């Protein structure tokens, strides 16, 4: 059924069952148990010293649990990366998602991590954005912006110019 | 040596190899004393240093480590998942070895006293070439002629031997290190690709991704035969040069041929 991809990632929805996730991703790309506990971890093509991947968290270890968490690295590309050390330094704790996007560029960010501790309720939702500059989405120069309930809690960057 | 020279020229860079047959004492050596960037391959020795310290500090491996989003770095598939619950030192070690988990590696370095702490451990087991200077992700720069965060294929292999087959670690810790290496998920297309699928292999990979810089080291157990220890490192002159898993597998095959394996 191919390797894990962004299209598969996107098609997979919160609230789904393990079976649906596997249906879409292709059980052959995916693992569970071991280091990933009850989560389902699916691999795409090689990247970094690992592989492009998605990880899906579930409301419980039970068989009918639902997706309450979606994570990915190198499965989604930024639409128009414009991040700079300048804008990054403009981002401040307390900003809403919208405020942050305006600052870093509405094309610069992808969703690293998205988790609903109270699924299906969105209360307490936590969000990690991975944001990239000019060339940052290649294989260098990016940031991590994390939110709770849509309010920025913190930020970190690596080799922004 | 000629076949190695040809391989590296096809590749467009430099290749360093050192392999030893622990049954005969025979070795194969190509640029084995030149420095190559460690990249993620330092995480293997990081785990060993954690295990060594656990011999001195009881309960170390079972210590729950709590961290927040501030500790995450790109390429951290395991630590990202356990953010809400934390992870034990043993779990962090397994993640660093088996998935090249970056956040886990920095958390462990912290326990050891940083890069100088790891370097000091490597000195303690007789390795005088190994040097780690920086943390993730800065240690991946791989700038030609930069000696920071490098070692040589020979020193890597000699240390690997001491840790996995020798007495650098106590027996229980030695077996844990071996088990972690055997469970590595990142190296199916490198040294593992050069050997029969039913031979036990423990390996740690590294991929800086700039300057065609990548690597793998391994202990290989040929059925019925004594183990082989080997390290293959690659390097290239230009930043945009690509690394090649195929070249590493090919170099491994050559080294194994050289040992009569």
């Amino acid at each position: 059924a191919g390797v894990m991809t962004g299209a598969k990632f996107t098609q997979i929805q919160f609230g789904m069952t393990r079976q649906q996730v596997l249906d879409i991703a292709g059980a052959e790309n995916c693992e569970t148990g071991g280091s990933f506990g009850d989560s389902i971890h699916c691999r795409g093509h090689a990247a970094g010293d690992y592989y492009a991947y998605a990880t899906f968290g579930f409301t419980s270890a039970a068989a009918d649990a639902k997706v309450d968490s979606k994570s990915q690295e190198k499965l989604l590309a930024p639409s128009a990366p414009t991040l700079t050390l300048a804008k990054f330094n403009q981002v401040t704790v307390g900003m809403t998602r919208a405020q942050v996007l305006a600052t870093v560029g509405q094309g610069s960010c992808t969703t690293w991590s998205e988790y609903y501790p109270a699924y299906p309720s969105t209360a307490g939702v936590t969000l990690s954005l991975s944001c990239f500059d000019v060339d940052g989405y290649s294989s260098r120069g990016s940031a991590h912006l994390w939110f709770t309930d849509g309010v920025l809690q913190g930020k970190r960057q690596w080799d922004l110019v | 040596a000629e076949p190695f020279a040809k391989l590296e020229q096809d590749f467009g860079g430099s290749i360093g190899v050192y392999a030893m047959d622990t049954g005969s004492g025979a070795t194969v050596s190509y640029r084995a004393e030149e420095r190559f960037p460690l990249c993620s391959s330092f995480k293997g020795f990081l785990a060993a240093a954690v295990l060594a310290r656990s011999q001195q500090q009881a309960g170390l491996l079972d210590t729950p480590i709590r961290y927040g989003k501030n500790a995450l770095v790109p390429w951290s598939p395991i630590s990202e998942k356990y953010l809400t619950t934390g992870m034990t030192v043993a779990e962090l070690s397994a993640a660093a070895v088996q998935y090249s988990d970056n956040a886990a590696a920095n958390l462990l370095l912290k326990e050891l006293g940083g890069p100088a702490g790891l370097t000091a451990f490597m000195r303690s087991i007789g390795d005088t070439t190994f040097r780690l200077d920086r943390w993730e992700l800065e240690l991946n720069s791989a700038i030609p002629s930069d000696a920071r965060d490098t070692s040589s294929p020979r020193a890597v292999t000699e240390s690997l031997q001491k840790l996995t087959l020798g007495s650098a670690l106590a027996a229980p810790q030695r077996q844990q290190f071996v088990d972690w290496l055997k469970g590595n998920t990142t190296g199916n297309h490198r040294i593992r690709a050069a050997v029969p699928a039913d031979w036990a292999v423990g390996d740690k990979t590294g991929t800086c991704g700039v300057y065609g810089t990548a690597n793998d080291y391994a202990v290989v157990w040929p059925t019925g035969r004594a183990p082989i220890v080997l390290a293959v490192y690659t390097r290239a002159p230009n930043k945009d040069d690509k690394h090649s898993e195929a070249v590493i597998a090919a170099a491994a095959r050559l080294a194994l041929e050289g040992l009569g394996v």
